[PDB]
């Protein structure tokens, strides 16, 4: 998802300005186009997430005792010490992902939309999420959940890649090891490494970098004497502040109308790789997936999900 | 088949009542609608000229005062027909998107069984067809969705004569007194034997593998077809 | 009398998967379950 915004024409084009204002009911309905398009990214923003994430019947807990075969899910299961129960990566992803310039764009009609889903529901979502597949496998996303040991539900994957299963039965303890060397090495990796993770914050970059300049147009004149419209109106009679005052109005019309378009065709963007998240949260997590490179470079065991600011992480358990 | 029948005479209702989506279509329509509505009704905006009628403007005034109104109704429009113009490539985008989607559903779920989960429905897909609507299609997703679980004692492997058996297709499980082997999803229990079974190692390395009787065919044929030939041989010899 | 609320949204209902060393869940029925999804082409 991005984040939602909403944009006052009033406001922003002739803020408490009355003959602006009645001058600017001369073009049409304009705003009410620009109003419709950002309310439609807003509830698209929303979907986004919902499709994501809740791909669950039921909030599926994990066992209090925690031996799921041998293996290290700790880093990866909710931490129920902290205000919010994010796992050990899902709090260092929020930490490295951080969301006046803000107090400036509220200013002027440019007001950031709350998400549907607060950041503790994503969480519950990715938990459920995770404790169905690590206490029943495949089988809760295909009706209810049917618990099966750990180990075996492995053996199982190790045959939908084509090994027997006997191979995991014979070196479980080497298998866990070398799963939780990996997912040690992950909470590294994640950050340093660094090669994704820079596109939620690249996310949030085109959205602070989009509002700041939507706010920043308030500046040029345009072609008119002055940039605010208090000075043309205590400047000039109305006949001749009018010229002024459309100036200004045809220069801001027209940054709000950039503004819509590049926020339409980021948001469809967005879209497209929210619907490609949902895949993967579907045919990777809730299943076993054979589509070569889909879920992780190798032969494809399981994943698991974390939530992040603006988006999701999927950590991809693979045979090579 | 029955089962079938009771769900395919219940998408007669649930298509219009529960709602969900058909949505879609409607939306699709609807926007349209609304674009070509603003289009049109963006020609009674004077855009700063003094009328927004151009037999007005070319009947009160002489043309060189006459086409500073022009000017400003063509830039108005202009920019409405450009607006209107970028919001239905932005929408024709996503149609197609959400086209291309549709064709592949088509070709995985209606033409094929798909194992991609959820692709085709919620459960083990099993059929897909198709049928047309205004401006899209409504793909009937039939899948399989296991019902009535039991709690089982299950079990990695089972050890007989100090050598380790896996189930070839199936899990091991256990009422609490008797093992036997299962499919995975569904419950047809079936005695363990060598031919469902194959031996790997000793039993001193799988965790949690159990002792039971793992019963060859061969030695059970052959000492009952041995019975039989003892009582055959007693017939006359003795 | 009804009357307009206000609430935290539900996530769904709670459950506890009976995760154990050596229990398995096993289906011993099915259901035939014919689902419909409209996409604009
Ligand atoms: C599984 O069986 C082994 C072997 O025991 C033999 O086979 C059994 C089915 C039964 O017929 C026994 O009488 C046979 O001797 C068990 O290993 C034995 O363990 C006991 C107790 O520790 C020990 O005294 C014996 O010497 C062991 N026998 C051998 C050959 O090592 C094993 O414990 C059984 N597994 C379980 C889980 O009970
Ligand atoms: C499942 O079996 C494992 C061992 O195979 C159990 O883990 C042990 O639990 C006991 C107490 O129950 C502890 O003293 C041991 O230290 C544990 N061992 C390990 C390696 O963690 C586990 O408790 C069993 N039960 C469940 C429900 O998982
Ligand atoms: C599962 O993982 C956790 C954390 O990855 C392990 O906890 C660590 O245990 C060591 C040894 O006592 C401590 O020095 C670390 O400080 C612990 N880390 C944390 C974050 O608490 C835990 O031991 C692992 N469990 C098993 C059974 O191996
Ligand atoms: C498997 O499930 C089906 C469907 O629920 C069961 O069939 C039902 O059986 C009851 C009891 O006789 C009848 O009243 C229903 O009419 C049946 N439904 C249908 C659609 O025929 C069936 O009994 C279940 N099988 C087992 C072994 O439990
Ligand atoms: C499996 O056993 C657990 C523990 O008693 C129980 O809660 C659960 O309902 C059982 N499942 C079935 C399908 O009977
Ligand atoms: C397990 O199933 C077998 C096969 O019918 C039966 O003989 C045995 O008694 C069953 N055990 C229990 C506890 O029901």
């Amino acid at each position: 998802s991005m984040t939602k915004t909403s944009v006052d024409c009033t406001m922003y084009i002739c803020g408490d300005s009355t003959e602006c204002s009645n001058l600017l009911l001369q073009y049409g309905s304009f705003c009410t186009q620009l109003k419709r398009a950002l309310t439609g990214i807003a509830v698209e923003q929303d979907k986004n997430t919902q499709e994501v994430f809740a791909q669950v019947k039921q909030i599926y807990k994990t066992p209090p005792i925690k031996y799921f075969g041998g293996f290290n899910f700790s880093q990866i299961l909710p931490d129920p010490s902290k205000p919010s129960k994010r796992s050990f990566i899902e709090d260092l992803l929020f930490n490295k992902v951080t969301l006046d310039l803000i107090c400036a764009q509220k200013f002027n009609g440019l007001t950031v939309l709350p998400p549907l889903l607060t950041d503790e529901m994503i969480a519950q979502y990715t938990s459920a999420l995770l404790a169905g597949t690590i206490t029943s496998g495949w089988t809760f996303g295909a009706g209810a959940a049917l618990q099966i040991p750990f180990a075996m539900q492995m053996a199982y994957r190790f045959n939908g890649i084509g090994v027997t299963q006997n191979v995991l039965y014979e070196n479980q303890k080497l298998i866990a090891n070398q799963f939780n060397s990996a997912i040690g090495k992950i909470q590294d990796s994640l950050f340093s490494t660094a090669s994704a993770l820079g596109k939620l914050q690249d996310v949030v970059n085109h959205n602070a970098q989009a509002l700041n300049t939507l706010v920043k147009q308030l500046s040029s004149k345009f072609g008119a004497i002055s940039s605010v419209l208090n000075d043309i109106l205590s400047r000039l009679d109305p006949p001749e502040a009018e010229v002024q005052i459309d100036r200004l109005i045809t220069g801001r019309l027209q940054s709000l109308q950039t503004y819509v378009t590049q926020q339409l065709i980021r948001a469809a963007e967005i879209r497209a790789s929210a619907n490609l998240a949902a895949t993967k949260m579907s045919e990777c997590v809730l299943g076993q997936s054979k589509r070569v490179d889909f879920c992780g470079k190798g032969y494809h065991l399981m994943s698991f999900p974390q939530s992040a600011p603006h988006g999701v992480v999927f950590l991809h358990v693979t045979y090579v | 088949a029955n089962q079938f029948n009771s769900a395919i005479g219940k998408i007669q209702d649930s298509l219009f009542s529960t709602a969900s989506a058909l949505g879609k279509l409607q939306d699709v329509v609807n926007h349209n609608a609304q674009a070509l509505n603003t289009l049109v009704k963006q020609l009674s905006s004077k855009f700063g000229a003094i009328s927004s009628v151009l037999n007005d403007i070319l009947s009160r005034l002489d043309p060189p005062e006459a086409e500073v109104q022009i000017d400003r109704l063509i830039t108005g429009r202009l920019q409405s027909l450009q607006t209107y113009v970028t919001q239905q490539l932005i929408r024709a985008a996503e149609i197609r998107a959400s086209a291309n989607l549709a064709a592949t559903k088509m070709s995985e779920c209606v033409l094929g069984q798909s194992k991609r989960v959820d692709f085709c429905g919620k459960g083990y897909h099993l059929m897909s067809f198709p049928q047309s609507a205004p401006h899209g299609v409504v793909f009937l997703h039939v899948t399989y969705v296991p019902a009535q679980e039991k709690n089982f004692t299950t079990a990695p492997a089972i050890c007989h004569d100090g050598k380790a058996h896996f189930p070839r297709e199936g899990v091991f499980v256990s009422n609490g007194t008797h093992w036997f082997l299962t499919q995975r999803n569904f419950y047809e229990p079936q005695i363990i034997t060598t031919d469902n079974t194959f031996v790997s190692g000793n039993c001193d390395v799988v965790i949690g593998i159990v002792n039971n009787t793992v019963y060859d065919p061969l030695q059970l044929e052959l000492d009952s077809f041995k019975e039989e030939l003892d009582k055959y041989f007693k017939n006359h010899t003795s | 009398s009804q009357s307009i609320i206000a609430y935290t949204m539900s996530l769904g209902a709670e459950n506890s998967v009976a995760y154990s060393n050596n229990s398995i869940a096993i289906p011993t029925n099915f259901t035939i379950s014919v689902t419909t999804e409209i996409l604009p082409v």
